[PDB]
Order: structure tokens, then sequence, then C-alpha cells
RNA sequence: UGAAAUUCUUGGAUUUAUUGAAGACUAACUACUGCGAAAGCAUUUGCCAAGGACGUUUUCAUUAAUCAAGAACGAAAGUUAGGGGAUCGAAGAUGAUCAGAUACCGUCGUAGUCUUAACCAUAAACUAUGCCGACUAGGGAUCGGGUGGUGUUUUUUUAAUGAC
RNA sequence: CGUCGCUAGUACCGGAACUAAAAGUUCCGUAGGUGAACCUGCGGAAGGAUCAUUAAAG
RNA sequence: GUCGACGUACUUCAUAGGAUCA
């Protein structure tokens, strides 16, 4: 088991340096929290649409 | 800033001379800038009895669709036929079965159309059993007359016809002589009468009707 | 306060009445 | 010398509707609900929302011409219940009282044959 | 007062209590009410018209069609009488399946919950509140003011959610109390 | 409210809280205070989050006439809403409604505590304490399990509280892990949710949703906007494209078949990674 | 009965 | 008949102990107002008191307060009562 | 809603009426009455085969009862791959977080609910009650069949049937 | 009756001015759960308190 | 590690009822 550990550990670090190797910010993104919603009102449209205008 | 009824106009609504009232009311509408293209197409729904001046027939409304237009005087035409919702839901009784048989047949004149006929057994005068059901053989072979003659009745007739047969019930009297022997039965009658299609118009044809 | 598990004697009438005065 | 129209009453929980139209049904002759003559919304069931409804109605159905109307109730029905309120009842009570000649009462509730699953779930519903 | 008419049907399994108290359902609908009374046995509806000469107040028609109504229900006659006295006094009906989906040996217990043993349950809620009902069947109708019948359904739609008797009938002393105190 | 009266759990609990004489405990529902008395005894001051004004009053009379006095500090407030000082032990019998958030706020303060020993609902703990392949493995495990590591330290029966709750409970040890591994927060808590929302099936089928579809060519279309590159806007573009791109990174990790309630960390780090190759970023 | 069948 | 019949399978059904017992509390208390049930003279006594003598039927020897006793059964409340009922019931007969 | 607030709405909401489209479900009649080994089973009509009971002065002559092994089906939920996706709806998000009879309420709603080809084989799958055989009380109601009457109705020509 | 306060506001160069300020139900099977002292979906059970009316083809 | 499940072994809580008398 101890084995077995270090070695997903090394694997770990591993994958997570190249994650640092490519990274983003998230504000724009949308969150997976709107899986639910599946309809939109119009202030979350027009919300939408002022993001949209900003980035352009 | 307008009122609206300044605009309108009232128009009276004229019946089927199979019916004996053809006065039936009146209806509004906005006046033509055309008002016929919102008339054509209109229904109207009233009781046999305002139509026919008996209370006998107070269970029983007639669904009318406005057809042509001339001066003032809506010329309709036959649409439906129904039962008042407490009349069916007095009908209905713990105790009893419920026969219901329907039908989709197209008379002489190309009106396709579908009847809902309903029935139920009864307990003859020395019955002692509470209840009067009937095994599932007489029901079936109920159906088949009812249908039989349904056929029959609005195959060998034209509409006008089928309501002059309609307002007298008439078809139910031999449907329950026909039904006799196989169960005894109360309150057969034509539940419904929906209009599936209708033929290519023919004014001709309303005139005459209308006399 | 106990309530009365038994058919009220008085009519509606008489206990909306008796609202009433 | 008496124009009849059709006085269709809409009575749900939350509210009393009064819409009187032509025989017909297509034009609309004047609409009242419980909302526009009470302030609070819990009161718009209420029947005293209903009694003003019904007398406005009624005092345009003079303006307009109509001196008697059919009344056709009628709840939500569908999956839920098939029997007018109290609301409905009221708004009745005041069209008799109008002076509006009542020609026939019917109920018209949709009443489905077989329905869809309602609102509740298994547990049901309205505590 | 103009010449009208109104038409109630009696379903089969009330008519002959309507026999049975006919003799007390006319006088005051005719004396009181100014209001000409008939049935008609072949349709088996009570029919009333409302008299132009001697009729006098507009809302007598539809009051005395309602005071049938409420006996046809299944309310009894005193109970409805109150109904031609006041003005204030309406229907609530619903169904059991309204609230919840009941079939067999479920909805039978729901139905007995209601009533309580000898009635008593039902008792209970009638006075607590004010009002009247009826258990037809799954057919609940409930008879009072508007006020009074919402409290009425609560309770009633508290019996048939699954609250036990014993804790229903402790809300109705405390509301039964503030009824008192208003 | 429900209150513990067996003085063995909370002198086990403590105990076990190893608090150095130089450190300063967080004490997140001081209640009567009868785990505050000693942890005031063992540790160098104390701060208290008291809700109710009279709960904390009466701390202090229970307090006042001792040598403690100048250790123990008592905040009034909502424990969320607050803004809280740095605090090295974190010890709690707070009510259960905020056992989720509580945690979550404790692995993000800015200087996370070293050891927190928090009393949480017996399935609950259990959820924390899943493991992959595990029947109760869920979103929870998963998250606590990259931020922290949490450990089973008593599972606390029924009697001990009065008046009985109609649920067991437990006393768990979580250890917020520093450095924190750089993995965004909100990437990890959108894939995961995207995977999770019915553990058993495959992760394919997760993903088969089309909202999820949706979401993902909506933030496809965002980093690409992010990068400079023009995007058309319309609503299906680029399905065609993400659905690709996700076929193909499902079908190379080869974690297309595998169920999400038996994936553990690296197989999620592997997913998000590849995801990230192909240009799909999640939250 | 005065009115069983008839108007009263 | 047809009520009686509905009502009588409706009674059926219901198999709850507290309701059945509410039931025969109930019944008991009618009979014995209303004197339903005739005096038992000296001679029916002693018949009565003879069978019981003869067979002991009413006491812990029994097949079901055996098990009761010995499985640690009747230290509830519940299933104590009906073991005394069935003992002063014995006890009854036993009176002279 | 206990009152509000997210929500829709002068681009016309809610409501009215004339239609059209999609997917479920078979109210009232409905009854522990009926059928099926059970789970279960309810609109009309056709086809395919299957079954109990009844009637038999028909036929084979012990071919039978129970059943480790082994086999078919097995509510709801659930898994794999297509289809469908109306209502309801785990999860998730979000409005409000004021008041204890109404104290868990609202909106959006993923998977599911439906169906096709296979898996899973669990329920208070209850009469908390193995299967076959015999015997041991009276009473009237019902479901299916059969026997009998110089019984009623009907066939409105008789009749014979049907229903009583 | 005076001084500086404290709360709100107005301006001026931490400071220095002005105004206002009536308060003291019990479960079973399965599937989930991130404001979980427990909730939720589907199917099932009573091991859960039956009042009234009821031939109206009378 | 004061870990989970199971196996094993022990502890523990649910006993008073009728009649007479004061
Ligand atoms: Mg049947
Ligand atoms: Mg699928
Ligand atoms: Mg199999
Ligand atoms: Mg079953
Ligand atoms: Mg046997």
């Amino acid at each position: 088991k101890f084995i077995e550990h270090q070695l997903k550990r090394e694997e770990r670090k591993t994958i997570i340096g190249k994650l640092q190797d490519y990274k983003i910010d998230t504000s724009l993104l949308t969150s997976s929290k709107r899986l639910g919603e599946g309809r939109q009102t119009k202030k979350e449209e027009f919300k939408e649409a002022l993001s949209l205008e900003r980035q352009g | 800033v307008v009122d609206p009824f300044t605009r309108k106009e009232w128009f009276d609504i004229k019946a089927p001379s199979t019916f004996e009232n053809r006065n039936v009311g009146k209806t509004l509408v906005n006046k033509s800038t055309s008002a016929s293209d919102a008339l054509k197409g209109r229904v109207v729904e009233v009781c046999l009895a305002d139509l026919q001046g008996s209370e006998d027939h107070s269970f029983r409304k007639i669904k009318l669709r406005v057809d042509e237009v001339q001066g003032k005087n809506l010329l309709t035409n036959f649409h439906g036929m129904d039962f008042t919702t407490d009349k069916l839901r007095s009908m209905v009784r713990k105790w009893q079965t419920l026969i219901e048989a329907n039908v989709t047949v197209k008379t002489s004149d190309d009106y396709v159309l579908r009847i809902f006929a309903i029935a139920f057994t009864r307990k003859q005068a020395n019955q002692v059993k509470r209840h009067s059901y009937a095994q599932s053989s007489h029901i079936r072979a109920i159906r088949k007359v009812i249908s039989e003659i349904l056929t029959k009745e609005v195959q060998g007739s034209t509409l006008a016809q089928l309501t002059s047969k309609l307002i007298p019930e008439v078809i139910n009297k031999e449907i329950e002589n026909a039904t006799k022997d196989i169960f005894p039965l109360q309150n057969i009658h034509v539940r419904k009468v929906k209009l599936l299609k209708q033929p290519k118009f023919d004014v001709g044809a309303l005139m005459a009707l209308h006399g | 306060f106990e309530l009365s598990d038994v058919k009220s004697s008085k009519s509606l009438a008489e206990i909306y009445e008796d609202d009433y005065t | 010398s008496q124009v009849f129209g059709v006085a269709r009453i809409y009575a749900s929980f939350n509210d009393t509707f009064v819409h009187v139209t032509d025989l017909s049904g297509k034009e609309t002759i004047a609409r009242v609900t419980g909302g526009m003559k009470v302030k609070a919304d819990r009161d718009e069931s209420s029947p005293y929302a209903a009694m003003l409804a019904a007398q406005d109605v009624a005092a345009k159905c003079k303006e307009v011409g109509i001196t008697a109307v059919h009344v056709k109730i009628r709840a939500t029905g569908g999956t839920r219940t098939k029997t007018p309120g109290p609301g409905g009842q009221a708004a009745l009570r005041a069209l008799a009282r109008s002076g509006l000649r009542i020609g026939r009462i019917e109920d018209v509730t949709p009443v489905p044959s077989d329905s869809t699953r309602k609102k509740g779930g298994r547990r049901g519903r309205r505590l | 007062i103009k010449f009208e008419s109104r038409k109630i049907m009696v379903p089969p399994h009330r008519m002959t209590p309507l026999r049975n108290s006919w003799t007390k359902i006319y006088p005051p609908l005719v004396e009181h009410l100014k209001l000409q009374v008939r049935m008609n046995l072949k349709t088996k509806s009570v029919e009333l018209r409302t008299n132009p000469k001697f009729t006098t107040d507009p809302g007598a028609l539809q009051k005395g069609a309602d005071f049938i109504k409420a006996f046809t229900l299944g309310f009894d006659l005193d109970d409805s009488i109150a109904l031609l006295r006041l003005d204030d006094l309406y229907i609530e009906t619903f169904e059991v399946k309204d609230v919840k989906t009941l079939t067999g040996d479920h909805l039978s217990r729901a139905i007995g919950r209601i009533a309580g043993k000898d009635g008593k349950t039902k008792f209970a809620i009638e006075n607590a509140t004010r009002t009247r009902i009826v258990l037809a069947d799954s057919k609940i109708h409930i008879l009072g003011g508007f006020t009074h019948i919402r409290m009425a359904r609560e309770s009633v739609v508290s019996l048939i959610l699954g609250s036990p008797p014993g804790k229903v009938y402790g809300n109705l002393r405390t509301v039964a109390s503030r009824l008192k105190e208003r | 409210q429900h209150i513990l009266k067996n003085p063995l759990v909370a002198q086990g609990i403590v105990d076990k809280a190893q608090i150095r004489p130089s450190d300063v405990v967080l004490e997140v529902g001081p209640g009567t205070g009868n785990l505050t008395v000693r942890i005031l005894e063992q540790a160098k001051n104390v701060v208290a989050v008291e809700m109710d004004p009279r709960m904390a009053a009466e701390l202090t009379k229970r307090v006042r006439g001792t040598p403690v006095e100048k250790k123990l500090e008592i905040m009034l407030g909502d424990f969320m809403k607050t803004e809280l000082p740095y605090f090295d032990i974190c010890i709690s019998n707070t009510p259960y409604q905020i056992s989720s958030p509580l945690v979550f706020k404790l692995i993000n303060q800015p200087r996370p505590p070293r050891v927190s020993i928090l009393m949480f609902q017996r399935e609950f703990a259990l959820r924390l304490l899943a493991r992959p392949g595990d029947s109760l493995y869920c979103r929870l495990s998963a998250n606590v399990q990259m931020w922290a590591n949490v450990t089973h330290i008593m599972k606390v029966g029924k009697n001990n509280f009065r008046p009985p709750p109609q649920v067991e409970s437990s006393v768990v040890r979580l250890e917020i892990k520093n450095p924190r591994p750089q993995v965004d927060y909100n990437e990890w808590d959108g894939l995961l949710r995207i995977v999770f929302v019915r553990k058993n099936r495959t992760i394919s089928a997760g993903f088969k949703s089309t909202t999820v579809m949706d979401i993902l060519e909506k933030n496809y279309k965002t980093f690409l906007a992010m990068n400079n590159e023009m995007v058309d806007d319309t609503k299906g573009s680029m399905h065609d494209v993400v659905k690709e791109k996700i076929d193909t990174v499902l079908k190379e990790t080869d974690l297309g078949d595998k169920r999400a309630g038996k994936c553990d960390q690296n197989d999620f780090l592997r997913l998000l990674y590849a995801f990230h190759q192909v240009g799909i970023h999640f939250s | 009965l005065p009115g069983w069948g008839e108007w009263a | 008949m047809f009520r009686e019949e509905r009502k009588a399978r409706r009674l059926k059904k219901i198999k709850s102990k507290t309701y059945r017992k509410i039931k025969k509390k109930e019944l008991m208390k009618n009979r014995e107002l209303a004197a339903v049930s005739s005096d038992e003279d000296n001679e029916d006594h002693d018949i009565a008191r003879a069978k019981e003598r003869m067979t002991l039927k009413h006491k812990t020897n029994s097949k079901w307060a055996k098990d009761m006793i010995k499985h640690g059964m009747t230290n509830d409340a519940e299933t104590r009562e009906e073991m005394e009922e069935m003992l002063r019931q014995g006890e009854r007969l036993k009176a002279k």
C-alpha cells in the first residue's frame, strides 16, 4: 500500500505541475451550477448580454 | 383614448330552419376598416330549449358556426351537439353498467362526423337484486347494435336530416327497441356529435337551408 | 378550554346569531 | 328586447375572475378580477373581492346594452379541484342582485378523463 | 323583480330525505322569500321561479337555489336554513384525491380518520371552526363563513395527509380559543 | 436544542485536539461551556463564537472568578457572517445544520488551522470519510479529500445527548494540507459537479446531457475570446466541435466507461488535464 | 302534500 | 343487509390491538350496565371452580405464559398486563 | 404566502374563443366483485394462441402429493445501447429567511417517469398465516355453469330465445 | 439653567463652526443529498379512530 | 490510529398485580 501510495503521489505531482503550466481565470466562465436550470430569466439574459458586451 | 365600443357594431345571429326559433340573440364586432372575416368561423353554443321553446331539451346544447353574412344577419350552420355536464353526472350512478359507443361516419353531403352514444342497464319491475350489471357479451352485442344503427341512420341521410332526427330523439327509440331483447336499458341518448371534416362550402345549400 | 365532541344542539343560524349578538 | 351575454366566472384559490363576453364568446365586454378591487393580495380570493368585482362588471354591462347573461362558472380543474370555490358563488349571487337577468347556470370545469401527475407528489400537498 | 327560473337536480339518494323534510322546506321559501316553488317528478328536480308581483328581494331566488343545493349536498335541513337566514355562508368542496392519491384500504382509513370514532373527530372540527362538514364517501363539503371554512379545510387536509387525530384535536382547541378572543 | 453530558467523550475530544500551550483555539458552539473550560486550561487563549447572547453571558458568569479570564474572548454573531481572527485549532459541537459550510470555510481561511476536531452526523461523517469505490463516495468526499484529509475519532451515540436526537453522531479530525494543492477550486468543483449527477453511471453518460453541452460550448466560446481568436457566438456553432473534443479526450484518457463513484483523485486530475489540453474549461 | 307535483 | 355487510367487512380488516381493545372495553361496560348477562347461581360457580381446579389452565405452567416468562419477555409492561389479566381471571374462578 | 420576494407583464401577461402539434393516462361507472402461479390486470374493434368452472351413461388406467439439484416469471427503484422527452421530478441552483395550527413555502428543473434489446431479482413481494387429503354447525347475499316451474316481463303477430 | 459630548446633515482650514434630533403517524424496498439534531423521489403496507344519507325506471 | 465491518465474550434497562386496613 505504501509503494502504490508513493507512486500515486508522484503521478499527482507531475499532473499538478503540468496543470500550472496551463491555467486561466474563471470569472467569465459559466459555472456548472447552471446545469439544472435549463431556462434563463430576462434578468439573467440581460446580465449575460452586458458581460458579452464588456468582452466585445 | 378610444372606447372600443364606439367602433363596434351589432349583428344578429340566425339559426337553421330545422330549429323552430331562428332568433338566438346577437353579437358584435369592430367595424370594417373587414367585419365579415371576423364573423366567419365564429361559433355560438346555445341550449336546444331556447331554439325549440321546450324545457324537455334543457340538457342539450348545439354549437352553430357562422358561415355567411347578409345585411346584419349572420347565417349559421350546425357545428356540434353535446349534453350539459350536470345531466351527464346525474345519469352516471352506482350499481349499474355504463355502455358507451362511438362511431365515425360521413353523411350523404360528405360531412364527416363522430357520434357518441351512452346507455345504462336498468332493473326490471320485479327485480330484487340490488344491481343490474350486464355480462361482457351483452355489452358487446349492444355496442354492435348501437354502432350499426348509428351508421345506418347517418349514412342514409343528410346533415339537415340528421339534425331533424336528433331533435325528436327517434334514434334513441330505435336503439332501445333494437337492444331491448339483449338487455333492458335506460337513459339511452346520443351523448355527443362532433364535426371532424367539412366539404367544400356551397352557399346555395346554406340559403336553401335558411329559406 | 374543553371542546365538545358531540353534535351541537344549536343550529348554525343559532350559532351565528349568538356570534352576532 | 332582451339581449343576452355570457358571464364567465373563473374561481381560483387565490383570486376570482368575472369575464362577460358575447354569446359566441369571442369578444369580451368587461373583465374584472379580485386583484383590482382590493388592496392586499390575501383578500383577492375573498368573497368581498368578488362582490365588488361582480358589481363593476354588471355596471359596465348595463352601459353597453347587455341585460341578461348566461353564467358559466368554472374552477381551475385539470389535475386540481373540480368544484368552484366561494369566490365564484359570491360573484354569482352579486350578479343576481345586480339586476342582470341570469339565463342559465352551468358548470364547465375542465374535467379530465385521465390526467397527468399532480404537483403535490406522493406524500401530498396543501399542508 | 322580473320573471326568472332556477332548477336544481336532486340525486336519487337524497330525494327521500327531501320527501322526509319537504313539509318544512316549502313554507320558508314561499312565505319569507315570496318564492313560488315546485319540483318536477318527471325530471326529479326542484323548480324555483321568481313571481314578479309578490317577490320583492332581488336575491331571493338565488338564495333559495343555494338553500336547496345545500340540502342536496347532504347538509341537514336546519343547517341549510342558516343559508336562507344569513347572506355570508358559502359551501367549500373538494375530494381527498386532490390532497393525496389514496386508494383501497388507505382511502378507507383516511375517511375514517376524518370522521373519527362515533364521528367525534368531525364533531371536533365543526364546533371549533363554526362550520358543518359532510363526508359523502370521498367527497367533502364544508358549509360556513369564508374565513371559517378555511380553518376547517386545513384541519381536514391535515388528517388526510396522515396527521393523527390527537394532534389535530389539540390544535383545534388552540384556534378555538383564539376564535373566542376575537 | 441538544446538549451533551457525557464527560468522557468531551475529555477525549480535548485530548485528541493535542493543543499546544502556545495555541489559540477557535471554539464554535460554546453552549454552556463544558469543553471551553478545559480548552482554556491547556491553551494560550480562546476565541468563542456564540449565536445566543444568553449562552455567551452564562459562559461569562461561569468563567468569572477564575485564573483563565484574560484568555477567553467571546464573539457574538452568526459564524459564517463573522470574519474571524487567526486561529490554530478548531473544536466545535455546533448545530449540524451548518456542518457542510463550516468545513469549507475552514478550508478557505487565509491561514487554515493545522488541526480541527469536528462533530458531525454519522451519515455526514461517513460521507466525509468515504474512499473511492465506496457506496457513499460523493462530491463532498472528493472535494474535501482534495483540500484536506479526514479521519474518524469516535462514534457518539444517541444516549449521550439530551433530548435524544433521531440520528447518531461522530467525531472526526480534519487536517488542511499545507501547502494547498495548486488546482483552481472552481474548475475542480465544476468538473466534479458535472461528473457526479449520477455517480454510478458512465462519465460519458454524465456528459451526454444537453445542458452540459450548452455550458461547455459557451465556455469554449469564452476561452476562444480570451485568446483574441474570433468566434461567431451562434447557439449550436461548435456543438459538433466540442462534441468531438469530448469524445476524443474521454476515449484517450480511457475514463469514458469508468463510473465516477469508482474514480480516485488521479483519474479526475487526468481528466481535468485532458479537457484543458483540448481547450475546454469547466468553471 | 301541497305542491309535490304541481306549482305551489 | 348490504349496508351491514359492507360495515362488517371493513371492521373485519381492522385488526389493530388498541382498536379492538377499546371496542372490547366499551362492549363490556354496556353489557354490565344493561345487566344482559344472567347471574350465576351457586351451582354455576361450583362447576366452574371444579373445572378450573380440575385443569389448572390459568397458571404460568401454560405454554404461552412459560414462553414469555422464561425469555425476559414479561419485563415489558404490556405483556405483563396480559399475563396478569390471565392470572386474575383464574383467581376469580378460584373464588368461593 | 401567514405577509411578502424571486417569476410573467402596455412588445398585451392572466382570462376568452377558433384551431393545430407532442407525449403520457384510461376518471366518473369502480364494489376486498372479476381474471391470473405471483408480481399484477380497466377505452373501442380485429387477429393469435392459452385457462378455471360447469355438463357428459365419452376416453387411458395409477399415469399421483410433496419436493434438495435445475429452470420460467418476478412491483417500485437501478445499469448498458438506441428512440421519445408532454406532465411529474431524486440531484443542483435560486427567492425568502419574518411568524409555530397553516413551520417548510415558491421558481427553474439534470437523471428518471414512456418505449425498444439485454442486465439487476429486491419489497410490510401480508392472510405478518407452506402444499395435498379427509371430517366437524345453522343463515342469506354475490360471481360462473347446470337442473326444475305448467312463475313475471319481453318478442307489441304468436312463439323460441334474452332479462327477472 | 450652563460646558463638552454621541447620532444625522451643511459647509470651512485632523482642527474648528452651525442646525435638527419624544427617547426611556409508524414503517419496507430502492435511489440520491454541500444551511444534513436529518431531508427528498418512486412503489408498497396498517403494524392508523366509519359520522350522515342511500329502492326515486317510484 | 483512542479507524470501519464481522466473529466472540460479557454488562445493562425495562416487575409488579388484586383484597383488606390507616
Ligand atoms: Mg366486472
Ligand atoms: Mg436513455
Ligand atoms: Mg432470470
Ligand atoms: Mg401486494
Ligand atoms: Mg385442507
